[PDB]
């Protein structure tokens, strides 16, 4: 079942990476009323807000991550949260960790003798899922600071988190199986 | 117009939808990390059985029991597993206290768009319970039929 | 006028009746999914799990009363039953405590006249347990007396 | 005159004194009946050990754990023992819910004869905890000294 | 202005600090009264109970968090420690929940911005656990490699 | 004994089926103030409602499960609940499942070599109990959609549920015992 | 240790019986303001109320267990509770059960061969304690239906309950020891 | 190693004793608005209080633990609490217990044949931690009898408590190990 497990792990890793990259790139994260001119139905992502319908349908404007005026630097928690949201450090970190896990799996398919590469890939996928969770929480909290809804980029990110956790579990299972087989062979040959 | 009664799933009203989906994600992550820190190291293995019993399904069961404030037959023993368990316990305490602060008030609020609780306010919980019992019966019967078919085929 | 059983006030009578019915159904389904399959028995005959009907009732009572248990289900269907019962218990018990907090704040210390009914229930249960134990002891003693003869 | 703060033992204020003394009596009776129905029958014995572990001290420990909503390593197995345990569990649920409904309100009420809880409102609980730790240390040391003296006397 | 850690609001900061101190003291006293006596050891050497310092800390954490434990004290002094800790836990946790209900009833559904702090704490704990497990695995692997040489 | 358990299971199955079919077919589910034409004390069942006092006593009218109200802002949940209540699909499904379980118990007597019939009967009885619970909850919830009480037709259904669960437990025990005997014979 | 255990059991049984009898007989159960003429400080028990201090100090009047007027019978729970309190059935039952347990202990000390007499005595003492608990609850609840306090007859009843439970535990332990010794002798002789 | 554990225990005992004796003897337990004569920012300790700003900077006055108030309706609990706070009996008792534990460690160094001295040192350190907890609670409760914060003397006391508990655990471990060695030698 090593071949089936490896195929499932690779397919899931690629799917999670692609979903996370698409969610980061696209701008259907939220559906809220707003403007795209520097109150109409607009769809926004992590970088830009674009208006749908109306006279200016299709016009995109970059998201202002520091609204209001006077630049009130009274509470450092708000500034830290706003900087974290503007940088989108956690979704990008999730993308990078998923890419690293996929590269680890690909390299392991070459060497086939260093078991720690599989463990590294599993750790990468689990950490990518955790980073995705943090990024989702940061995005929602920053949005908190008019009925709204979440688009398909948000749910693509959620699905990517789920698949990343599943692939991490599969990679850990493969590492455990490899070490069990090594121990069994050593016991038989001793 | 007529005052609207709480919905069939009004027991989810004390928390927002984002909180619920983040709780689900946190639960999945906690179970996965608990399984990882429990089972990955070959030095916790002795064909070969593990020192602990925290496989992925057992980890999910333990985390669910911790969230439901119930507990199971097992408990983590290692340092890394106990860190996961303690932080999950703190999360559960905070979240469950916040959820159960005003559950009855959320279950009976009438919206235009002290009294005893009525069965209509918990009918959804009862429906979910009966559906779960039916699903468990179906799963058990499917497993039984599969095992019987496999045994018969092995015999012949 | 409050009675001695005013602690049942926060929930309706229908809720209590349906709680009893749900407890019975959950215990029966748990025992069924734990014990019916011949492949869950190994080789009198010994079962893999300990979830007979009496043990299943004890487990369900402990889960509902926020008191735990000495055994836990291990199979998929048994764990489905246990999880759905845990969810039901959490919702129902939380609702009862929230409505009781609402009822008690309609700071005045609670009087013994409001919990006399629960005290009576406790003493009646203790008397019933003593009677049951004595009946079982007498039956076993008579059986042993017949065996000696 | 100056407003009087709650006493050092204000955590007992939610219930009346009669309720507390009746709770103590009920706890003693429950433990005694549990021990009786568990250990009296010679048909539950095998120099000879019992099938269960519900001696009087273990019964008291189990009943105390049940009241504090904690649980211990043991649980009754017989029909009469489980009847005792179930009725005690129901009693505990009712009494503990009634007690914990408005504990914070009872701990901060000012009497002439939302705000966070302060340490002065729970200082009595802290004092009781430290006194219990000291008593446990003293009991352990007394047992150790007695055993050491007995062993030395047996040697000589 | 509420923060991300507003769930700690119902209790004062001094109460949290003293809770931490009390937890440490209870764990240390439990381990001491369980393990100091040579007559509690039988015949490396095996202790009658399982209440070492790490296990005592785990037991105290489980008792405070309303989560139970896999072990329970059996001696008189250990049970005194456990009972007084149970009493402290019941009072403190009940007061926290009552004051949290008061804080939340100053029906509006809770927002994620009020529990983001607990989510951050959970993720930080998971990361710390993974790092600790990896460090332990690396140390064991290095020791095994040295033994191979 | 196997024969004693067989007799107990058959008697309990028949009793539960009779209680359920009586509860479905009688008109004493509830006592409440109402009207039996087109406000006196009135006893009502699942289908029809009759007054028991005054000049209108003894007149039964079919229950109007879909009253001609304003009906604006009518969520699909309320319509689904009232359709389920009007159809009475769950009490009748419970009756059908009890009948099927009784047939399985009867059929096993002529096919003693087959053991899965006993298991099927146990499943039928447990499912009948679950359907009974759902029907009771549906009935009580639809009643809420101020003095009232339940009559013997309601408690007949409750007793039928309890008996059905007991008979299902007994049937599962019989199945377990039969397979235990089979394993003991096969081993030796 | 049979002699010490038997001596403790007999002494405790006698003490509990005497305390319960004294509590039932005497009238220092409660200290509440009232009258003894068919508002002064009065002490009352289960049967009569007597005034202390004042011009009518020492005058005793039987307790009226059905106060107010019109003899309302709307609720049967109140009537049942009032009848139970007026009869004092549970304290008297506790006294009777304690006496039966003491007689069982004496008879066992005479026969010394039937072990079930010890078990009967233990059951009697436990049941007497439970009856005393019920009687206390009934008395307090009936009193509920002006600062007050409880006299020494009330606390004598409480102490009797405690001693009865302890003596029941001791009797059960003696029964267990007798059966253990019988089993050990049978094993040795077989 | 036994020597490593002895060195760690001695270093920790000395550190805890030094931290406690510094906390007792310095005046930075609390920062609050107050008066140092006979309303500016003020740092206060257990015994005396001094202002840190204005013309009154650097002037220290003894804390009035029994202010000349109206004093009527003075329950014994408040008087007992303020007497305990004024005496500072628990921080000083903690210092004394830490010193006794250190003396026990030294005596065990000079009396290695005796093992109960290590146990006595462990008991002393645990008791010092408990006394520290009680003193902290007493201090905070007496402070309540609206902006303030704690200075480094308060946190020195807290760190001393933590270190004392750790050193007590280490001493108990050393006692257990010594008795384990004794049992192993006696067996073989
Ligand atoms: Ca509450
Ligand atoms: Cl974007
Ligand atoms: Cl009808
Ligand atoms: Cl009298
Ligand atoms: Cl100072």
């Amino acid at each position: 079942d090593r071949g089936v497990q490896m195929l499932l792990t690779t397919v899931g890793a690629f799917a999670a990476f692609s979903l996370m990259t698409i969610a980061v790139g696209t701008d259907y994260w939220l559906y809220s009323r707003g403007v795209c001119k520097t109150e109409v139905m607009t769809h926004s992502g992590l970088w830009r807000t674009c208006c749908l319908e109306g006279n200016f349908k299709g016009l995109c404007k970059q998201i202002d991550h520091f609204p209001e005026d006077a630049d009130y630097e009274a509470d450092t928690a708000e500034y830290f949260l706003r900087a974290v949201r503007a940088s989108s450090i956690f979704p990008i970190l999730s993308v990078i960790l998923l890419f690293m896990g996929g590269l680890c799996i690909a390299a392991s398919e070459f060497y086939k003798t260093r078991h720690n590469i599989i463990l590294s890939a599993g750790i990468f996928f689990v950490s990518a899922g955790l980073s995705n969770i943090i990024g989702i929480i940061v995005y929602i909290s920053a949005n908190a600071g008019n009925s709204y809804s979440y688009g398909w980029s948000f749910y693509f990110g959620a699905l990517s988190f789920i698949i990343a956790e599943m692939v991490g579990v599969l990679a850990v299972h493969m590492f455990i199986d490899r070490h069990k087989q090594l121990r069994a062979t050593a016991r038989a040959t001793d | 117009p007529q005052k609207s009664k709480p919905g069939v799933f009004s027991f989810l009203d004390p928390l927002a939808y984002e909180i619920w989906m983040c709780i689900v994600f946190a639960y999945i992550g906690v179970s996965v990390v608990l399984f990882l820190v429990s089972r990955f190291s070959p030095y916790e293995w002795h064909s070969s059985e593990s020192t602990n019993e925290f496989g992925i399904f057992n980890s999910l069961w333990f985390s669910l029991g911790a969230f439901m404030q119930q507990g199971c037959d097992i408990s983590p023993r290692s340092l890394s597993g106990r860190i996961v368990g303690g932080v999950w316990w703190f999360f559960t305490l905070i979240i469950i206290s916040s959820y159960t602060a005003n559950l009855a008030a959320f279950l009976t609020v009438e919206r235009m768009v002290t009294s005893a609780l009525s069965l209509s306010n918990v009918a959804g919980v009862f429906y979910i319970l009966v559906g779960g019992l039916g699903l468990a019966m179906l799963v058990a019967l499917i497993e039984f039929c599969y095992k019987s078919r496999a045994e018969a085929k092995r015999m012949k």
